[PDB]
């Protein structure tokens, strides 16, 4: 498989302005899984640990898991889910998410053998799509990594390694419910800072882009730091013993 | 259920594309792209999903140069997935024929090439790559407006993302693609160039039979690159092959335009002009714009 390299027109202009823009197009207005009356947040944290495990194990593109979570939350704003139904609902979000953001899709057999019939998953993928009016795609926390590095003037020869870790921790951080509040733009920043920190990549003290990030994302500096602390938290709270 | 199929207007690969009427508006014509979702076991076809996803994700922007997606019909009865788009009077290949001699007027070919670059600038500015540009995928309205269509292969392009070994008919595939290397937004610039060079002379600029013949036809024009513009990544050497004036192929092209057609048909992708800068290029200095 041929992985993609830098494209100066895709990640060097004012793609950032547009990412910030497209971000503010999924207004929040409602709480996390607010409507659900039978599944809780702790159920989400669990479900998400299994989805994260699925995407990591199968080496799917870093963008799959955070698109899967997006679908899942959105869908659970319009339809009800039951305790014995989440696993399948989530399976289906990974199916959809992977079909889009990665070259070799996660098949139905791969998700069934892991739990429904290979026709129960299918009617689930369907019920999710109609629910979202097929409006599947979205702005992912993971989308900001490069744009921010560039805007932050971080040197390109670092990008690959910097990107590699940043993505990983951000994915683990998204498992935590406290992060679903934050916007993908901030969630990313915090993730970059966190990665920059616990691994000096010849990057001036992580506490340098602290401003640029603020001037860039338009929030203050207390905001960016707070987020850096949160993502680092969500990251450490990641624990397989919940499965 | 309420769409009376009038006639096929070309068929894709996983489903034909019929033009139909509907009881929604008098006799309104909406483009119908119905995909055969055979009950294999994979669920909804990936293509159908990416496409609708992308289109549906930017719609709010109501960009002029992007085709509009009306609806998605699905009968659970295999299952039949019918995607309903807007209907334009004809695609570009159809226009590039029914045009009186001697072809399209040098100014009309400039106004579409602009509109065509306006869709890509938009697309790319949102990290999207329409990996399948070709005359058949461009909708030309009677009014003269240009619409990009068939986002079947379109996808949100992110760093270190893995890539499939194939896309773009052939006569529009970019060298890097024909070589089995990485790729990105530049692929569409190569196509736009091919489509640009194709608007003057009403016929494909690089019609080839295979990967070697196509790669050779392409080079047979731009000329063998330099040991610095060939992938160090993989495949056939640059020796694998052994610089004719671009006009010799494009029946009379303006010195500034002929300069643009080459900026798009640049072998090394990183040196290939971007749709952004392309809308700034001198070849557009004076259009009704
Ligand atoms: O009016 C047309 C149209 O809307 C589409 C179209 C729209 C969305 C797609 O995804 C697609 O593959 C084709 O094609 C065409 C092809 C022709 O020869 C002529 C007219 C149209």
């Amino acid at each position: 498989n041929r992985a993609k390299i830098d494209s100066t027109t895709m990640k060097d202009p004012r793609v950032l302005n547009n990412l910030k823009l497209r971000e503010l197009l999924l207004p929040k207005f409602t709480s996390l899984w607010e409507i659900q009356t039978e599944v809780t947040v702790d159920n989400r944290t669990i479900l998400l640990t299994w989805m994260h495990l699925l995407c990591e194990s199968f080496e799917l593109d870093k963008s799959v898991f955070p698109l899967s979570v997006s679908i899942l939350d959105r869908y659970l704003c319009k339809k009800q889910g039951t305790k014995k139904t989440l696993q399948k609902i989530g399976a289906a979000c990974v199916l959809i998410g992977s079909k889009i953001r990665t070259v070799k899709p996660m098949t139905v057999s791969k998700l069934t053998y892991l739990s429904f019939t290979n026709l129960e998953l299918i009617n689930q993928e369907k019920d999710i799509l109609e629910a979202l009016k097929w409006d599947t795609e979205a702005v992912l926390a993971t989308d900001f990594l490069i744009p921010l590095c560039n805007a932050l003037k971080i040197p390109e020869d670092l990008w690959p390694q910097l990107y590699e870790a940043a993505s990983t921790t951000i994915c683990k951080a998204l498992i935590q419910p406290n992060i679903a509040l934050l916007s993908p733009g901030l969630i990313c920043a915090g993730g970059l800072l966190t990665t920059i920190e616990t691994d000096n990549t010849n990057c001036r003290p992580w506490t340098c882009y602290l401003e640029d990030l603020s001037s860039i994302l338009n929030f203050s500096t207390n905001t960016v730091r707070t987020v850096k602390d949160q993502v680092s938290e969500a990251f450490s709270l990641y624990d397989l013993e919940i499965l | 259920q309420q769409y009376e199929c009038v006639a096929e207007i070309g068929e894709g690969a996983y489903g034909k594309v019929f033009k139909a009427r509907d009881l929604k508006n008098g006799g309104r014509f909406v483009a119908l792209k119905r995909v055969r979702v055979q009950t294999g076991e994979e669920g909804m076809p990936l293509s159908t999903i990416r496409e609708v996803a992308v289109l549906r994700h930017l719609e709010t922007f109501e960009h002029p140069n992007v085709v509009r997606l009306f609806d998605v019909c699905t009968v659970s009865r295999e299952t039949k997935l019918t995607l309903v788009f807007e209907h334009v009077d004809q695609d570009l290949t159809t226009y590039l024929d029914k045009v009186p001699e001697p072809g399209v007027p040098t100014e009309t070919i400039k106004d579409m090439m602009f509109q065509l670059l306006r869709g890509l600038d938009f697309l790319h500015s949102h990290r999207v790559v329409h990996r399948d540009l070709k005359p058949q995928n461009i909708l030309v309205t009677s009014s003269g407006q240009i619409k990009l269509a068939d986002f079947g292969l379109a996808r949100i392009y992110s760093f270190q993302m893995a890539l499939t070994s194939v896309v773009v008919t052939l006569w529009y595939r970019a060298p890097e693609v024909l070589l089995q290397s990485s790729y990105a937004t530049p692929v569409d610039l190569w196509s736009v160039g091919c489509i640009f060079a194709e608007m003057f002379r009403r016929k494909p600029l690089f019609r080839g039979s295979s990967d070697v013949d196509q790669l050779g036809k392409i080079l047979d024009v731009i000329g063998l690159p330099g040991e610095e513009d060939w992938p160090r990544d993989v495949a056939l050497p640059r020796q694998a092959f052994h610089a004719q004036p671009i006009e010799k192929f494009v029946t009379d092209i303006d010195e500034l335009g002929k300069d643009l057609l080459l900026k798009c048909l640049t072998f090394n992708p990183a040196k290939r002009i971007s749709a952004y800068s392309a809308l700034s290029h001198p070849y557009f200095q004076d259009l009704e714009r």
